[PDB]
């Protein structure tokens, strides 16, 4: 994935498994977490954004032009 | 055959309760409707039984009318929440009724029955179940 | 005495050390995140068992997590 | 008056309105129509 | 022993208890600018001196709160120290462990109860039936 | 020259474009809806002004505006009240037979059979009998006709307007700055002399120019037409001397100081008129008159403009150690000194004394309003005063809840530590352990020897042993100390002797010197008190105290506790710091109010209970030719309520039978509104039993049922926090216990009344 692209969540606890984010960015380091997904509807905490890894994301749409 | 329930003319505590009555607008039409209409028990007052073929329109006029305003209000919310989706600002549009879009929503669900059934028929309806946020198990 | 343990969806933000009201979190260096820090709980002897370092914690799910265990007179928030 | 306008749109206030049409519309149904009963709706006065 | 001078109070029904002399209690040691008034950790106030000033406690989550929420971010002084003392007169200084603030990244310090995986992963309870261990204690 | 008026000019634009913007106020509010907690936010803190806004002069302003405002909602009600009693009354009927006419002023249209709530109240009226005591107010003041209260209603619209236009000028015209609302002397001044005084001496004067006349014409027999009006009573001279000689000789005694010429309609009799029941209006004139000049000279105490006066800050200052009285001096050498920063800076506090003292005066308004009726054909009109005793009480006890709340709140966001130092409020901080320990201690031994002296009398009357029960008949418990003063005060009158020689009949006849009766109806008798009343007097100390200890406790650990020390930090309102410590649920000030608002509930409930059973059992009945009196309980009171089986039987299930039997009658009403309390209060029991997070799961599935029809809100349903449950539990509950007592007490009262 990449930024611009729509992705489903794939892991299991989060506030938005199964739910669909846009990606804001993408870490080049080795970090465990690199991809910055953020979301429409806030969690229980407030918070609308996380760091996911790529095999917890589902690319749904590519990302515009 | 149901014999308990006899029509309410010819209920003679049912005739008493129409005497004692107040003469007012709240009692003497309705009394004669009911007489009229309606089958009493044994207490003299007007019971409702689902065990006759007849009189079945009585048991499916108001259910139909009922069913048909509940569709059309449910109808009227859901096709008002989809059309909102697809704007920046939702919320916004959920405390802040748009008119034109609800007056759309109604129009179109004048005839909710048909576009339900349309809707289930194309898929429409429902979103798949991987599409649905979940809780873990 | 209660159980903190901080999992590897930690950022780094430092935001349960600073919510803690019994000084058992601190910051220490990592190389999982972007921050290159990660929380610990040394002093889980001092844990109350509040949460506030869960309620302050920004990732979901949490990467900081209070399991209450066995009771003593520090983990109560006993003054006598 | 445009400010109003949109104030006017708010959710509470269309709902107070909205509960004050159906309010009266069930208000004179029952004015008009006083003692209906199931097996009774769309039946002519005896 | 500890050196410093107690702030100016008249008393209190918030100090020290039993367990003060019984099994443990808590000093907070700072040094301030001047002579100002604070707010005791358990109500009332009191007037800290121009020196060092010495406070016990009875919990340390007292010494925490007035260090952080006044000490630091109204009057900022940084330099208050926690100590534990027992009652047969062993003192320790707990706060701050190795002398920079647990909010601010040091090296050396080790990684405590780390699980090297996200929380999601934790086996279910059924899987470690009478071993003793629990699900967020797994390896 | 320091007291002077200064203004800014046009400080906010008037425009509606902030009325789209919901949740301006609030900086989170703003930004708009994410979840339904949004809504409940928006609503909860629309009149938190002080977190609206650092600046303590915006904050002035908008409660200056906002009591406008209020004013004018008041101003409404009182136009609507004088216009139903105007339009849809039997206020004529009533005044031409005041003892076999039911008031009545309001009637319900025939729609769907809520027309039978128009009871037949007599004078050819059908209507909802009011208990409001409107009639007897309105006679008291010389109201005769329905003009008069279409002419105050029309007065009280114009009014309202007024207070509105009044609220939009001063907070978008006209704002008075900081230093304006800071003048403590000037205002009191101005509030002692000016509004109280000044209100006085124009009641004063309505009453002798027109009340005394109108009302010793209608207590003499004439007919309401033959009675000239109010002004006819000004322009001929000649009536008031007919009714009062000694208006034949004008103002030349009032300025001669030869004033006990005008004994004629400034009377001290005390007692009752043995016509109507009332208090006489001319002792009420000569009372008014006198608080009207002790108010006016009470307004010349604080130093505004001229030298002359005492000042608030001198006082406070010179008030400590070892200024004081010897026994006095443990306040400390600060003693007072600091507190005046405290009504410089803290709108809370000051809220917090006046909701206390409008406590006060509420209670006392009940009290003595049912001992010493005011007004002609009160005290026979049983189902009116029974509702103001228990309305009143009511009202007093909620603004005592608010009183000890916004001092709470003061303590958590006012209180600075700079300012107090070892003064009263510090120490009082540094022994709040000895004064709640001291406070818990005396709340048990109370609860003991009332409660437990109940269940004792209980045991012993089941065992069949009336000999061991605390009785008037077994071990008694005589209330020495009540008695002594009733007897005192009945001496007083000559009905430690003859105290007060002036006043002719007893100042209250409850107290003792005789029985005034009016239609055939006991007005008021002695109120004997034996060991029930003993027991119920410590029953109300024992709820009273406990009440204290709760709001007291909230008070004084607001700031933190041996617990949660930083509790200031975590605000006033908050739900818990987390399940450790043991658990820390409702530890902020508000769970106190949120606990205390319960146990004030109990206390009033055992009050107005008392007061109802009591009053029916041994005051109020009826009179024969013989003078023989017969009590609507018999005389229960003393052998019955000393034990709560006694309580459940003789007066919730015996004085129940009115609301219970009410349906198929005008009072249908009645036992519509105790079902529905009844099903309020077992409502508002899951709001306070349960918690948040299962309701948050179970709104996790619903969801998912929406969301599968794709008909999910974007604005996300949420459960409501934990404050708001606990707030919407005690809410309900209140409301429910409330709404079911008030419909027992006005069936029973309207039935047999
Ligand atoms: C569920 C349940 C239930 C049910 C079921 O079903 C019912 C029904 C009944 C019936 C049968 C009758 C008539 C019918 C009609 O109207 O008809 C016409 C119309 C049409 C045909 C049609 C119409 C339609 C519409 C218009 C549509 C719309 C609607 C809406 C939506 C609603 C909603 C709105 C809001 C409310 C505002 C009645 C009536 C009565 N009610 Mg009774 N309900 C109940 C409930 C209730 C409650 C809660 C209470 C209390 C408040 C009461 C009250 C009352 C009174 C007073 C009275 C009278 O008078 C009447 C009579 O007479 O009787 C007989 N009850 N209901
Ligand atoms: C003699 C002068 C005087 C009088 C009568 C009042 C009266 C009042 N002030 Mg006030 N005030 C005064 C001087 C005065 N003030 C001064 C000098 C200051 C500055 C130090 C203030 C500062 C002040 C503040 C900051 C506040 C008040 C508030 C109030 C109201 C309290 C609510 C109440 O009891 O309802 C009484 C109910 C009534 C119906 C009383 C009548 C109301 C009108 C305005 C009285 C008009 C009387 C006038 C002489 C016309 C009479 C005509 C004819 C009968 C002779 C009350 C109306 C509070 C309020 O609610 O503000 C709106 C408030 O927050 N005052
Ligand atoms: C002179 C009277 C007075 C004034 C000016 C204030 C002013 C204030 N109070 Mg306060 N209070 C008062 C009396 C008063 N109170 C009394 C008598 C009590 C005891 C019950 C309280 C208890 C109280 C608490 C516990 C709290 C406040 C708070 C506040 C502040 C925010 C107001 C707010 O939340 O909006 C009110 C907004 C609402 C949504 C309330 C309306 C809902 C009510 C409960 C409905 C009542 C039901 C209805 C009357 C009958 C049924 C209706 C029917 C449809 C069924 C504000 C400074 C809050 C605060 O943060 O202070 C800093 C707070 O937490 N007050
Ligand atoms: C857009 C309107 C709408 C629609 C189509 C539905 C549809 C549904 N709801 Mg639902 N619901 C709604 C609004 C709506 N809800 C609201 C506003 C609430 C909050 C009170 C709820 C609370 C709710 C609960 C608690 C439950 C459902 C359940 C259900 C399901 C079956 C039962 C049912 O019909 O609800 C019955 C209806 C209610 C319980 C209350 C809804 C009545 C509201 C007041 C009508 C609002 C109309 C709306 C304002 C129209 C505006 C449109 C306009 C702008 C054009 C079904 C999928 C149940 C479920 O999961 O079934 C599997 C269930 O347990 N709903
Ligand atoms: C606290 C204020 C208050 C309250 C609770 C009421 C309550 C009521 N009014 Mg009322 N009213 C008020 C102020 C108030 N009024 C004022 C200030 C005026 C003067 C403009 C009126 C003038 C008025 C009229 C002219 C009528 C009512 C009527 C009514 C009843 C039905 C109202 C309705 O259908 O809507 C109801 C008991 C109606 C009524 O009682 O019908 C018999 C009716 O015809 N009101
Ligand atoms: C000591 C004060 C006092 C008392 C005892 C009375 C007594 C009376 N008034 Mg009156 N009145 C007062 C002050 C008072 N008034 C003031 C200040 C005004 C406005 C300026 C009025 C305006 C007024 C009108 C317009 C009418 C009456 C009427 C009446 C009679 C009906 C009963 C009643 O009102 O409840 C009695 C009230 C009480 C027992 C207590 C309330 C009095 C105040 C609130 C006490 C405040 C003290 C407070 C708790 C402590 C403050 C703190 C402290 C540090 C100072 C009765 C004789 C009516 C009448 O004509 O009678 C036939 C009537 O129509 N009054
Ligand atoms: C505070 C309000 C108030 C008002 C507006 C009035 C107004 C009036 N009084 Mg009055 N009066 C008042 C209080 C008041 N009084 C009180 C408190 C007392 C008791 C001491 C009196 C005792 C009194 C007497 C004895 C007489 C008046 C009279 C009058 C009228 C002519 C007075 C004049 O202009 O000289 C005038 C309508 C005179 C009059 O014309 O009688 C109707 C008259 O003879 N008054
Ligand atoms: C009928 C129910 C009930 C009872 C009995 C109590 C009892 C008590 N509450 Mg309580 N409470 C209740 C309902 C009740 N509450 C509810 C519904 C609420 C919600 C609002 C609260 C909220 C509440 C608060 C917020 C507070 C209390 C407090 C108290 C204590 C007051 C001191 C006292 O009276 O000691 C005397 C004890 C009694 C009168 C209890 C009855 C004793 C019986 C009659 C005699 C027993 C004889 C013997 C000892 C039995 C031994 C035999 C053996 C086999 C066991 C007391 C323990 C206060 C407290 O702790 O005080 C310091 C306090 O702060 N309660
Ligand atoms: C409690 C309350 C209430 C009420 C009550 C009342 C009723 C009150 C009243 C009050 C009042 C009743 C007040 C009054 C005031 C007054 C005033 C303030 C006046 C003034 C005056 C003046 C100022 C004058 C002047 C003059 C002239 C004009 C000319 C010549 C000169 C002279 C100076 C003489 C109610 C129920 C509603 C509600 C709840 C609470
Ligand atoms: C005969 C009859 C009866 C019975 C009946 C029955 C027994 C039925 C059944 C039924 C059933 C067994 C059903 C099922 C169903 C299922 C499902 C699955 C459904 C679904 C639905 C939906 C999906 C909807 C949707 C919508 C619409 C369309 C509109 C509005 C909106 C909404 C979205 C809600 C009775 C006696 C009662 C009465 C008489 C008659
Ligand atoms: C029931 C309950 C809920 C669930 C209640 C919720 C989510 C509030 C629901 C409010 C509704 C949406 C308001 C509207 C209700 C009206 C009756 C709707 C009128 C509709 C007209 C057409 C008649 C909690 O969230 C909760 C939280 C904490 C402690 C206890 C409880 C608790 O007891």
């Amino acid at each position: 994935v990449e930024r611009g692209s729509k992705v489903r969540i794939l892991r299991r606890e989060s506030y938005w498994y199964q739910d669909v984010g846009l990606v804001a960015s993408v870490d080049k380091s080795g970090i465990k977490y690199p991809v910055i997904v953020r979301f429409d509807k806030v969690n229980y905490a407030g918070v609308n954004t996380n760091n996911f890894a790529d095999f917890e994301l589902l690319e749904i749409e590519k990302p515009k032009a | 055959a149901n014999s308990t329930l006899v029509p309410c003319s010819k209920s003679p505590a049912f005739q008493a309760r129409m005497k004692n009555a107040p003469d007012t607008y709240y009692f003497n039409k309705p009394f004669k409707a009911y007489a009229k209409y309606e089958l009493c028990g044994t207490d003299g007052l007007p019971h409702l039984p689902l065990d006759r073929l007849d009189r079945a329109t009585d048991v499916l006029v108001p259910i139909g009318l009922f069913l048909y305003v509940a569709g059309f209000i449910g109808w009227s919310g859901r096709s008002y929440l989809r059309a909102t989706k697809s704007a920046s600002d939702p919320e916004m549009k959920e405390i802040f009724i748009d008119l034109p879009l609800a007056l759309q929503s109604i129009s179109k669900a004048v005839l909710w029955p048909l576009l339900a059934l349309q809707e289930f028929l194309s898929g429409d309806l429902t979103a798949r179940d991987e599409e649905i946020p979940i809780s873990p198990r | 005495s209660h159980t903190v343990k901080i999992y590897d969806t930690c950022i780094g933000c430092t935001q349960c050390v600073r919510a803690c009201p019994t000084d058992v979190l601190e910051m220490v260096p990592w190389d999982g995140c972007k921050a290159a820090q990660i929380a610990s709980s040394p002093r889980t002897e001092d844990c109350v068992g509040c949460k506030r370092c869960e309620t302050a914690c920004p990732t979901d799910f949490l990467s900081i997590r209070v399991y209450l265990g066995a009771e003593t007179t520090r983990s109560m928030g006993l003054a006598y | 008056m445009q400010h109003v306008f949109k104030y006017l749109t708010l959710a509470p206030v269309m709902a107070t309105f909205t509960m004050v049409a159906l309010s009266v519309v069930l208000i004179m149904l029952q004015i008009w129509f006083p003692g209906l009963q199931y097996g009774t709706y769309f039946k002519p006065t005896p | 022993t500890l050196e410093g001078q107690t702030p100016i109070f008249g008393g209190g029904t918030g100090g020290l208890l039993t367990k003060a002399e019984r099994e443990e209690k808590y000093v907070i040691t700072w040094t301030s600018p001047k002579e100002q008034v604070f707010e005791m950790p358990t109500g009332g106030s009191a007037i800290m001196r121009q020196g060092k000033n010495k406070l016990e406690i009875a919990r340390k989550e007292y010494g925490i709160a007035l260090g952080g929420q006044q000490l630091r971010a109204k009057f900022k002084i940084n330099d208050y120290k926690i100590y534990r003392v027992y009652p047969n007169g062993e003192t320790q200084m707990i706060h701050p462990a190795d002398g920079v603030f647990p909010e601010k990244v040091n090296q050396g310090r080790p990684k405590v109860r780390y699980v090297d995986r996200n929380i999601g992963s934790n086996p279910s309870p059924a899987k470690l039936k009478f071993s003793g261990v629990q699900p967020y204690d797994a390896p | 020259q320091k007291v002077r008026v200064v203004v800014d000019n046009d400080p906010v634009p008037t425009s509606p474009e902030l009325w789209a913007k919901p949740g301006h106020f609030d900086r989170t509010l703003a930004r708009g809806p994410k979840t339904t907690t949004w809504i409940w936010n928006l609503h909860a803190n629309a009149h938190d002004f002080d977190t609206h806004t650092s600046d303590l002069e915006d904050i002035s302003r908008k409660i200056f505006a906002a009591h406008f405002g209020h004013l004018a909602v008041i101003f409404i009600w009182l136009s609507g009240m004088y216009f139903h009693g105007a339009k849809f009354s039997n206020f004529e009927a009533w005044m031409a037979n005041p003892t076999g006419v039911k008031p009545s002023a309001q009637v319900v249209w025939s729609l769907v059979g809520q027309d039978i709530l128009n009871a037949d109240v007599g004078g050819g009226f059908h209507g909802i009998q009011i208990t409001s005591g409107l009639f007897q107010l309105w006679r008291a003041a010389g109201i005769t006709n329905t003009f008069q209260l279409y002419c105050t209603a029309i007065g009280g619209l114009v009014m309202a307007a007024i207070m509105l236009f009044a609220g939009w000028f001063h907070y978008h015209k006209r704002a008075p700055k900081l230093e304006w609302f800071q003048n403590w002397e000037a205002m009191m001044n101005h509030h002692l002399a000016g509004l109280l005084g000044l209100g006085c001496l124009g009641w004063a004067g309505h009453q002798i120019h027109v009340a005394l006349p109108v009302n010793k014409l209608l207590d003499a027999g004439v007919a309401i037409k033959d009675i000239p009006l109010p002004h006819e009573f000004i322009l001929n001279t000649s009536l008031m001397a007919e009714l009062y000689p000694s208006f034949a000789k004008g103002l030349v005694p009032f300025f001669t100081l030869q004033w006990g010429q005008y004994a004629d309609f400034l009377t001290f009799k005390g007692g009752l008129n043995p016509v109507t029941g009332g208090l006489w209006l001319s002792d009420t004139a000569h009372h008014h008159l006198a608080l009207a000049v002790l108010f006016i000279v009470a307004g010349h105490f604080y130093r505004t403009n001229w030298g002359i006066g005492h000042s608030f800050k001198e006082m406070l200052d010179d008030a400590k150690s070892p200024n004081m009285l010897p026994f006095l001096n443990f306040i400390g050498p600060v003693g007072h000194e600091g507190l005046d920063k405290i009504f410089e800076t803290s709108w809370h506090a000051n809220l917090s004394i006046h909701l206390v003292q409008f406590g006060t005066a509420s209670l006392l308004v009940a009290h003595h309003m049912y001992a010493m009726p005011p007004y002609p054909y009160l005290a026979t009109d049983y189902a009116t005063a029974l509702s103001l005793f228990t309305h009143h009480v009511w009202i007093a006890g909620f603004c005592i809840v608010g009183g000890a709340a916004h001092a709470a709140i003061f303590m958590v966001r006012d209180y600075d530590p700079a300012h107090h130092v070892n003064n009263i409020l510090d120490r009082t901080l540094r022994h709040r352990d000895v004064i709640i320990s001291h406070l818990a201690w005396v709340c048990q031994f109370l609860g003991f020897h009332s409660f437990a002296m109940y269940c004792h009398n209980d045991t012993m009357r089941a065992f069949g042993r009336p000999q061991d029960m605390f009785s008037d008949t077994g071990i008694q418990l005589q209330p020495i100390f009540a008695q002594w003063i009733q007897h005192i005060h009945t001496a007083a009158v000559g009905a430690l002797g003859t105290t007060a020689p002036g006043i002719g009949a007893p100042v209250s006849y409850a107290w003792g010197g005789g029985m005034v009766a009016v239609g055939g109806k006991v007005a008021m008798m002695p109120i004997a008190l034996g060991t029930a009343d003993f027991l119920i007097h410590h029953i109300h100390a024992f709820t009273i105290h406990v009440t204290v200890l709760v709001l007291f406790k909230g008070v004084l650990f607001a700031r933190g506790s041996r617990l949660v020390p930083d509790k200031a930090n975590l605000g006033f309102r908050f739900p818990c710091d987390g399940p450790g410590r043991g658990g820390t649920c409702q530890v902020s000030a508000w769970d106190h109010v949120f606990l205390g608002l319960f146990w004030m509930y109990n206390s009033l409930s055992m009050v107005v209970f008392h007061f109802s059973w009591k009053m029916q059992s041994d005051v109020w009945g009826t009179v024969d030719s013989d003078g023989i009196v017969t009590h609507l309980t018999g005389g229960n009171f003393a052998t019955s309520s000393i034990t709560n089986n006694g309580w459940l039987r003789d007066f919730l299930w015996a004085q129940s039978a009115q609301v219970i039997q009410s349906y198929n009658s005008s009072l249908s009403a009645y036992g519509l509104m105790f079902l529905a309390g009844h099903f309020i209060f077992g409502f508002s029991l899951m709001f306070l039993f349960s918690g948040r997070g299962y309701w948050q799961e179970l709104i996790e599935s619903i969801v998912w049922a929406h969301n599968k029809l794709k008909v999910a809100p974007a604005i996300q349903p949420r459960a409501l926090s934990i404050v708001h449950g606990r707030a919407v539990g005690v809410a309900h509950y209140l409301l429910g216990g409330i709404v079911t007592t008030w419909a027992f007490f006005l069936a029973r009262m309207s039935a047999i009344g």
